[PDB]
């Protein structure tokens, strides 16, 4: 029935948003991460190569 | 229905317009002899007797 449907869509939505909010989190790590390491490749690149 | 009076219709977990809706892969019916008066006693889920 609709009113039932519309409990369960309520739900599924509050866990797909929260599954979102992982997934962005893990990315702004790896970007801040990865500023780390092309910072790391600029210095390698000059003092090495 | 037409054929006989309902004096009781309930329908638990399930909505009777997406039945006829949505073709089902069986249909169960269950012939009880059963009293009108104790509706409280039968139920999905009951402590009656």
């Amino acid at each position: 029935d609709v009113l039932e449907q519309d409990a369960q869509i309520d739900r599924l939505i509050n866990g797909r948003l929260t599954t979102l909010n992982a997934f962005v989190a893990q990315q702004l790590v790896r970007s801040e991460s990865a500023a780390l390491s092309a910072q790391l490749a600029k210095d390698k690149v000059n003092e090495c190569v | 229905l037409s054929l006989f009076s309902v004096n009781d219709f309930t329908c638990s977990q399930i909505s009777p317009a997406a039945i006829a809706s949505n073709c089902y892969s069986s249909l169960i019916l269950d012939y009880f002899s059963y009293p009108l008066s104790m509706k409280s006693d039968l139920s999905v889920s009951s402590a009656g007797p």
